[PDB]
């Protein structure tokens, strides 16, 4: 594959924060290797309760999906 | 939320909205739809 594209999706008091960073890769057999912070780019003021997400392809390219957890970071 | 930044401002709608008026209905920043 040709393009790395993470992103951060979280819901906070009625805000859906939206975080990503677009990278390019040559590797086809898994994720790459490496660290690179994501930098916010949409918050979206809804208001709109989330519990389940689906993903949309189209037909004529794998993706993960991991949760997040209340951590703690040294920067 | 009870660490809300802002200001409310609320005003009498008497002689504006009351007739009666049904169109008014009841059920952080969620709309329940």
């Amino acid at each position: 594959f040709k393009n790395l594209r993470e992103f951060v999706f979280k819901n906070i008091d009625g805000y859906f924060k939206i975080y990503s960073k677009h990278t390019p890769i040559n590797l086809v057999r898994d994720l790459p290797q490496g660290f690179s912070a994501l930098e916010p780019l949409v918050d979206l003021p809804i208001g709109i309760n989330i519990t389940r997400f689906q993903t949309l392809l189209a037909l004529h390219a794998a993706y993960y999906v991991g949760y997040l957890q209340p951590r703690t970071f040294l920067l | 939320p009870d660490d809300f930044t802002g200001c409310v401002i609320a005003w009498n709608s008497n002689n504006l909205d009351s007739k009666g008026n049904y169109n008014y209905l009841y059920r952080p920043f969620e709309r329940d739809i």
